[PDB]
């Protein structure tokens, strides 16, 4: 292509932008108060686009912002404070919706402003100016935010309590985050904070409150609270608060007094004793949200099992002796299998108590040895009590004792043979298993070389 | 479940609309632009351009008028830009620029504008003092850097 | 001269028009379905399919009607199918299958077809004779080859 | 996903297709006579739908074949036969718009057919039923398409004559058209071999007619008829039968006689010694179409040629027998720079005359050889013609022209020659031994010089 373009005849020196102006305060006016049907957008937006070339778009910018705050001044302000009282809330939504579709509205005929002086002069939008001069003129105020949090405090505290209304408290919930732009700031500082504030000194009092002498009916109860806190904020209020509440709530509702309600005479974990799998799993699952909450459970399970073995391994006949010491590892293995979920310190400090009482008796292993002596005079259910059995051999620390009166006992169990079964006396090396067992097979084995 | 997007749809849809434009019935909205009417559809011509959106959609008087006016703008440049919204494809020549792109900026729509700045790029020492005019009053930065750009290398 | 053609409009223009139903704005055909009534643009339902651009634009009876009776389809697969011309997705599902493979049929648009074809394809050797009677009544060459060699890999 | 499918309770048979083909042939026969706009179209639909889902499609076929049929024979046929001499190639045009939008609505709402039934049987879509029921039924009749043939070849004759409707014809040229499915068949066989055989036979009575006696008026007048032969197709009838058209134009018109036109004693190659650019360029352009064309003019020139150069060559004086050879050359070699352009063949064919006569005087390259010797007895203007002269020793064969060098010593001794800077720059335009012999007389003395 070899054409010359020179087709520039173009020329915008035409001073009439106070005509343009005063026309689109106007239309600005106008809808303000709900007039759009006899507007012309496509002139309104010629005016807009006249003032862009004309470079005028500061004077609608300032006229802009001083005709928003103009109408928020009158007509918006005095219009919630005449009914502050009177279906407050309601009114502030109310206002708030015509606010936003208003400019809506104007941000879509004055939309060149949002495209070439918002974007290339680093000032807000028309749509964020008029969020921005609604936070700073109507909440805010000193009167209508200070009403409006107490109404919203008091009808959450009522809800806590009576029916209320929920669609309001959600539009002024969203409001209030939709008002922040991006962030939540408005949020924080207006609502979220007093709540929070206001919801802590009530749970503290409850905390006081249901300290009442009671355990199974506090914690399902306590349950029942904190579900219907999650429920109500997952309802009404907004999505970000839901995080913050429920911490203050296992901060306030038991780990404030979580070391007094583990432990009372009249009602869980002090009288385990029920065997109930709900008793003590719901105290289990509702303290195990709040951090070193494992700690005083277990402690307190310790401290039980402890006094528990002290009792019983003091000596005694010497076969109820290991019966006791199986039905109690038994019931305690009850509790981790179908009361918890098999939490990895419950079974370690289970182990380390174990491993305390159970090696403290120095005749321990000589009645270990016993057991399959008094067991040796279904065969399925003797081979299940081999592996209960053998679950103690792993926690004693004096085996020796155990494979030294084991072997004492060999001779015994096998001269006049006293085992009933002569096959299952391999299988007991086999689950205690080469000194550990050549010892206690060479006396067996050479009863078996003398039998051909 | 696993959703299924098809990408050749849109397109397709664009044709259709394209045929059904072509046989010149469902017309709802008529614009005159300087006294010459074009027939187009609304709702068609209310996603392509946000000043269309805040035409037809806005809520404003214009809404429930089947002649509306289009002013500012030139017929052929209005023409051109609603062939670009029905088939996606701007044909620029030397005679439909600088009333292309004045359309452009009214209508603000990024896409006409880059393909208008393209093909200034193309046919750019000459006349440069008015084309530096033109890009200062309608203020799209990207004509200007390039127009920097293209007298440093001058 | 060169024209320039634009492949991210055409996703943009349908970007725009499920924003404009969303707003619901501008909104001109009417469907009831089985009583339950849907709403729709009547240029946008009017290229999507065959059958739907010989209701709106075919010229009978139909044209001048705010309130348009529609059976053969359940309100589901409407509204599926629908969405599907809205935005080019198809959520498919266990519910919404055998009542969009009519729907897709009452409308005869081949994305819906193939799409129900290849869910077909992904759940199908406990029910094969009912499957196969399907597509012998509705008539799809694909699923029916698709079924053979299903039945040859069995 | 681990779930039953197990939902597909569906059931449909029934006998009932023949009470809903009764409403659907009525809403058929309603969109044939124009009354759409009280049809529920989803209603109508449905029942093909449904019609095409029991397998009922080879009925919906044959009743709709049986229908669309009979509205033809009935308020059709003799529709445009009552008007068969009234307003012809207009009713028969509005009949034929008329069908064609009702087989688009009936092909819109029976659509279903043109989708499972028509694809997986292997027969003509709906919209071409209807073409082709139209092709066999209103036209191809035997009197409505013979009349059409008649209407259509009278226009076209009298547009040739007096003026006539191109936009009716148009119409039913291009209908005939989109009746031939994708070819154009009956294009062929109805419209264009009668039209081809009469421009034929009338561009023969014009062939014959025209031969008046005249040649600048004659070739003027039939490239104006050709112009409005290409014209007329392009506006009037289709888009492919310029081509064949165009070809019976330069077959019949021109190339049936073109013979005869290129010499006549009255009027161009024949006097050609006008001059005139425009006279010898518009025959040239003019018959450069036809295949064998350039032939004809090639040789008659190359006659004329042999003429001028047999009575140049007999010889006279030497000088002006070398101005005739230049000047005979200047003004054809204008011909082919100015009024020609520059064929290949036709430059080819003068330079075959040119080595014919030149060569055929013994004493030509005596002349030739006299001629610079009585040049060198503007500088500028002398290096031209040098240039000129340079090309009729190409042309020479007998360049063995041993007379430069006999002439040599007498422009030389006495020194004849004008300039004798220059005297070397003619042995560059003659150029080893066709030179140094040239140059070891003169250039000794240049030796005795010092």
């Amino acid at each position: 292509t070899k054409m010359r373009i020179r087709a520039f005849p173009m020329t915008m020196d035409e001073k009439y932008v106070n005509s343009i102006w005063d026309l689109l305060k106007n239309a600005i006016q106008e809808i303000q108060r709900k007039n759009n049907s006899g507007l012309s957008f496509e002139e309104l937006y010629r005016n807009a686009y006249t003032m862009v070339l004309h470079k005028h778009g500061e004077k609608l910018y300032t006229g802009l912002r001083e005709v928003v705050t103009e109408h928020l001044i009158n007509k918006v302000r005095e219009d919630v404070l005449n009914s502050l009282n009177n279906n407050f809330l309601q009114t502030l939504n109310q206002a708030w919706n015509d606010h936003q579709t208003a400019m809506v509205m104007i941000r879509d005929i004055l939309m060149y402003m949002d495209r070439v002086y918002v974007q290339q002069n680093n000032v807000e939008n028309v749509y964020n100016l008029g969020l921005i001069i609604f936070r700073d003129q109507v909440v805010r105020y000193g009167c209508i935010r200070d009403h409006l949090r107490q109404t919203l405090l008091d009808m959450i505290a009522r809800e806590r309590k009576e029916v209320v209304d929920r669609g309001a408290i959600r539009n002024a919930c969203q409001m209030l985050m939709i008002l922040g732009l991006e962030g939540r700031s408005v949020y924080e500082e207006d609502f979220e904070a007093p709540f929070l504030e206001m919801s802590a000194e009530f749970f503290q009092m409850e905390s006081q409150k249901f300290l009442e002498n009671s355990a199974s009916v506090y914690i399902k109860k306590v349950e029942a609270r904190i579900n219907e806190e999650i429920e109500r904020v997952m309802h009404c209020l907004d999505k970000s608060t839901e995080e913050p509440i429920v911490k203050v709530v296992e901060r306030e509702l038991i780990s404030k007094h979580m070391k007094t309600i583990v432990e009372m005479e009249n009602s869980l974990v002090h009288m385990l004793k029920n065997g109930k799998t709900e008793d003590l799993g719901c105290m289990y699952k509702l303290f195990s949200r709040v951090p070193n909450g494992l700690k005083t459970m277990c402690e307190c399970m310790s401290s039980y099992l402890r006094e528990q073995g002290k009792a019983l391994v003091s000596e005694k006949n010497p076969v109820d002796y290991i019966q006791g010491l199986l039905d109690l590892k038994s019931r305690f293995d009850r509790f981790l299998l179908e009361s918890f979920n098999n939490d990895r310190l419950f079974k370690q400090t289970i182990a380390g108590d174990f491993e305390y009482f159970l090696n403290l008796n120095s005749r321990s292993p000589e009645y270990l040895s016993l057991f399959i002596d008094d067991k040796l005079k279904t065969e399925q259910e003797v081979e299940t009590i081999l592996d209960k059995a053998m679950v103690l051999f792993r926690f004693m620390q004096e085996k020796d004792v155990f494979e030294r009166y084991y072997k004492q006992h060999l001779a015994r169990r096998l001269l006049t043979n006293k085992s009933v079964s002569d096959d299952s006396e391999k299988n007991m090396i086999s689950k205690l298993k080469c000194q550990f067992t050549s010892k206690l097979e060479g006396m067996f084995r050479d009863m078996s070389i003398s039998n051909t | 479940n696993n959703t299924y997007r098809s990408a050749q749809h849109s397109q397709a849809l664009l044709r259709g609309l394209l045929a059904l434009r072509d046989s010149g019935i469902l017309f709802d909205v008529v614009l005159v632009v300087e006294g010459r009417h074009i027939e187009a559809h609304r709702i068609l011509l209310a996603a392509s351009c946000d000043y269309f959106r805040g035409m037809f959609a806005g809520g404003l008087k214009e809404m429930e008028q089947e002649e509306v006016l289009i002013h500012g703008v030139s017929y052929n440049a209005m023409c051109q830009i609603l062939h670009f919204i029905y088939t996606s494809e701007l044909e620029l020549s030397l005679s439909n620029v600088q009333e292309t792109l004045v359309a452009a900026c009214q209508l603000q729509i990024p896409e006409i504008i880059h393909f208008c700045c393209d093909f200034l790029m193309s046919w750019v020492e000459e006349n440069i003092l008015d084309v530096y005019r033109l890009a200062e009053l309608f203020d799209l930065s990207r004509l200007t850097e390039q127009l920097d750009t293209y007298i440093l290398k001058n």
